[PDB]
């Protein structure tokens, strides 16, 4: 029952970090089997902020959407909110509703794929699933989740047969050199739980198609939606009866999978890995909020987000501070940018790339280091969950308490890698619980009002900010318009907050801090590093842009 | 029994991963059937279990496979500063792609980025990003779009494995999917022909589904099959009231902008 841990002392580099978006190198120093220091080194620069200079502000959303295709949509949304603010247009109610529903659909697609397809292979030994008794697995499945045909012994055996045929083919494909091959002490699950999870991994590949189809009814297509414009949205058909009926039907199927498979699997895995509620914690959390009832200004977004905004520091859940947009800045001291760029508020942002060399601990990442009132901030589902729970948001109180009771852990146990993983599931369940209400609101609004884009005029000179809480956290785009063109356009993205390097004072970012104390059972197969890194759900194309 | 499904090595260079995401939206077949039954997907950073040295070892195992392999490339190649602004396992992306391309049975560029350079190549091109053929002087099968429809990517993969190289146009795109203009199959074409246009997004003409040409639609100059096959079995941009950006055309970020005008 002690967490497995070697006596290894030395360096470990993991490059590539797989099962993330984008290109990350993690370096750690290990002593007596525990990580004592860490570096998060982002390995690709594209320079979208530089590319945007001089362009039409209307074009920004189309470029910035291509910051990332995993968190597709969210940058188009942040850019649209940003330019809307810069031109001082208030979007019509229907456009607020449609934009927020497309975000909801994105949360469902993204979190389902993350848990199963990115994260689960850190906890689930797929080859051990071949050793499971499918009837025992079916019985376990019936005890921990709602009755469903996909959990039958016959269904689970068919999964086992497919996997056996694949493994015995000699071409292991995506499982080649998996850390669990041949057994690994850090993998705790009974074979039956491995089999249930593996069956659901395969089902989730089909279910994510349906989640993307729902999103595309409103968004035009997925990936890379095409329904937002300055002043609102273009998709008049998305306000109408039959499309919204299909959107609801698909969303209900996806939510059934969330409630029948994702949450029960997440809780089952969490129960076996309760030690991971004591590994990977950080202390400060930031959210801009999402799902606002008033998106007429950034301040109204912060105030009216149904998943609320806020700042928590020092794990103090007794106080949530308002977000001060003027207090955000980015450092470059430990990044691959020119000296002189520390301490810049994004309206004054500078993106002047300057590479040095691999593993230069003075300059080791293409990410900037965003800071808030001098502190690093963790953003994402865990940040939203703590902020909402602290404020007594009733859905978060209900679903968090459900998890705390199931696992017999306090809210403080969520300051951890297990907690970060759990929070992603908690908020997915909450989005699901709100879909019918949000769809009905938009259906009723669209039936009585087809205003979807407001009138606006391009100012000669202005500035604006667009805020969103994307699936990975607090996202902001910041524009300076001069001569009716983009003079500066800065993105500050959730993975920038989470996985950027040290700031100007040499202070570790959230992932770097979270990695301190990681036990390493086998330095050649450092799954524990992956568990924590993956729990932040990294997107390096997002983080660097 | 000695068995072998064709080996596919998938590299991610300067990309947003939207092309990987598009590929997994396939339903004919679903991605699980494809990778269990039809191909052996031997390296793919976004979904593979191995990481770090174990992942690099899996790559080398695939590249050295005696049966050979097909190469899928996602993303452009950042060439500035000796390729050092885009690295995997401490190696420049251009170096690894050059090596993999040299011995590949065939090269499929998924997306406008690998085909033609894409978003990071847009002016002023900070990283000196290039398309694969642009950088390496090798011929590629291009499946462009930002991202391409899975129908086009998976269709091309299946075609290459079972029939051979599909007929390609002058931009290296299979005519099966890219032979026709978006516009020629657009349901708003009768409006275009009658010069019935939406003058703004808030207009009654937009609500009525009039043609989006005055709002910048690049359908008339873009080769893709979007209105014919749809995305996600439900929609495409013009059906959602928005002009085509021209996203399957080379260098569209510079040739099709401003997006809301006819430049
Ligand atoms: S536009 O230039 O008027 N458009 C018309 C028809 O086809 C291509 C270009
Ligand atoms: S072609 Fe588009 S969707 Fe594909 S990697 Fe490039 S930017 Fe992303
Ligand atoms: S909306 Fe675009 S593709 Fe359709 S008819 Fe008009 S110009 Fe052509
Ligand atoms: N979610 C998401 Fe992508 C990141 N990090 C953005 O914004
Ligand atoms: S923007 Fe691209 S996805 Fe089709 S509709 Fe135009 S070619
Ligand atoms: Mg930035
Ligand atoms: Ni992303
Ligand atoms: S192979």
């Amino acid at each position: 029952k002690p967490t497995p841990q070697s006596t290894f002392t030395g360096p470990i580099v993991v490059d590539p970090i797989t099962r993330i978006e984008g290109h990350l190198r993690i370096m750690v120093e290990v002593e007596n089997g525990k990580v004592k220091d860490a570096w998060s080194s982002s390995q690709l620069f594209r320079g979208l902020e530089i590319i945007l200079k001089g362009r039409d502000p209307r074009d920004a959303q189309h470029f910035t959407q291509r910051a990332c295709g995993v968190c597709t949509y969210v940058h188009a949304l942040a850019s649209s909110r940003c330019v809307d603010d810069a031109v001082k247009v208030s979007i019509p109610a229907n456009a607020r509703m449609m934009r927020n529903l497309v975000m909801a659909s994105q949360y469902l697609h993204d979190h389902l794929v993350h848990f199963y397809h990115a994260h689960a292979l850190d906890w689930v030994d797929v080859t051990a699933a071949l050793k499971a008794d499918p009837n025992k697995a079916a019985k376990l499945a019936a005890s921990i989740a709602p009755a469903r045909p996909g959990n039958s012994a016959k269904a689970l055996k068919a999964v086992q047969d497919k996997l056996k045929a694949f493994v015995e083919s000699g071409q292991l494909g995506i499982f080649t050199n998996a850390y669990f091959l041949g057994g690994h002490k850090a993998y705790y699950l009974p074979p039956e739980v491995d089999l249930i999870a593996t069956a659901h991994y395969l089902e989730a590949l089909h279910m994510q198609v349906k989640a993307a189809s729902a999103m595309a009814i409103l968004g035009g297509k997925n990936p890379h939606t095409q329904f937002t414009v300055v002043g609102g949205c273009s998709n008049y058909q998305g306000l109408t009866k039959d499309p919204l009926a299909n959107y609801l039907a698909l969303s209900k199927e996806v939510c059934q999978f969330v409630n029948e498979c994702y949450i029960p699997d997440l809780l089952a895995v969490a129960g076996f890995y309760k030690d991971w509620g004591g590994i990977g914690g950080t202390s400060n959390y930031l959210a801009f909020g999402e799902f606002a009832t008033d998106d007429s200004s950034p301040e109204k977004h912060l105030a009216t987000s149904q998943f609320p905004s806020g700042v928590i520091t020092g794990r103090d859940l007794g106080k949530v501070d308002n977000v001060d947009l003027g207090a955000i800045y980015e450092d470059v001291k430990y990044s691959w940018y020119a000296p002189g760029g520390d301490g810049k508020h994004p309206y004054d942002g500078v993106t002047d790339p300057k590479y040095t060399k691999l593993d230069d601990k003075d300059h080791y990442s293409w990410m900037k280091a965003p800071r808030y009132k001098g502190k690093a901030m963790e953003v994402g589902p865990l940040a939203r969950t703590f902020i909402a729970y602290a404020k007594g948001q009733p859905d978060f109180k209900k679903v968090v308490d459900m998890v705390l009771g199931k696992l017999s852990v306090p809210a403080t146990a969520l300051h951890s890698t297990l907690g970060r993983t759990a929070a992603r599931g908690i908020e997915t369940a909450i989005v699901c619980a709100n879909m019918e209400k949000w769809i009905k609101e938009m259906a009723d609004s669209g039936a009585k009002d087809n205003t979807l884009c407001a009138k606006w005029e391009m100012p000669e000179e202005s500035k604006g900010v667009g805020l969103a809480d994307a699936p990975r956290g607090a996202l902001s785009h910041w524009i300076r318009i001069k001569g009716k063109k983009i003079d500066n356009f800065q993105l500050v993205v959730p993975s920038t907050w989470n996985l950027g390097p040290r700031g100007a004072q040499g202070d570790k970012s959230p992932v770097e801090e979270a990695l301190i104390g990681t036990p390493i059972a086998d330095p050649k197969r450092p799954v524990e590093i992956l568990r924590t890194v993956h729990a932040f759900d990294p997107c390096i194309a997002c983080g660097v842009h | 029994t000695a068995k072998h499904r064709p080996s596919v090595v998938w590299l991610h260079n300067a990309e947003c991963t939207g092309c990987t995401e598009a590929a997994i939206r396939t339903i004919k077949p679903y991605i699980d059937a494809l990778i269990l039954d039809t191909i052996s997907l031997d390296y793919q950073e976004t979904i593979m279990a191995a990481a770090g040295e174990a992942a690099e070892a899996a790559l080398h195992q695939a590249l050295e496979g005696k049966d050979g392999y097909y190469l899928v490339v996602e993303g452009g190649l950042p060439t500035i500063d000796g390729g050092q602004w885009g690295m995997v396992a401490g190696h420049p992306m251009i170096e690894t792609t050059k090596k993999a391309a040299a011995k590949a049975k065939g090269i499929i560029c998924i997306g406008t980025c690998s085909a033609y350079g894409g978003v990071q190549k847009a002016k002023p091109n900070p990283s000196q990003a290039k398309g694969v053929s642009e950088a390496l002087g090798v011929k590629t099968i291009n499946i462009p779009g930002c991202p391409p429809n899975p129908i086009n990517f998976v269709g091309a993969v299946v075609h290459v494995l079972t029939k051979g190289i599909p007929d390609l146009d002058e931009n290296g795109r299979p005519k099966l999917f890219y032979g026709e203009l978006v516009h020629d199959n657009c349901p708003r074409l009768p409006h275009f022909e009658a010069s019935e246009f939406a003058p703004s997004f808030d207009s009654e003409e937009a609500k009525k589904g009039f043609c989006l040409y005055e709002l910048g639609c690049k359908g008339p100059v873009t080769y893709n099959n979007c209105p014919k096959v749809l995305f996600n079995q439900v929609n495409w941009p013009v059906q959602a009231g928005h002009p085509c950006l021209g996203c399957s055309e080379p260098d569209f970020w510079d040739t099709m902008t401003p997006f809301y005008e006819q430049g």
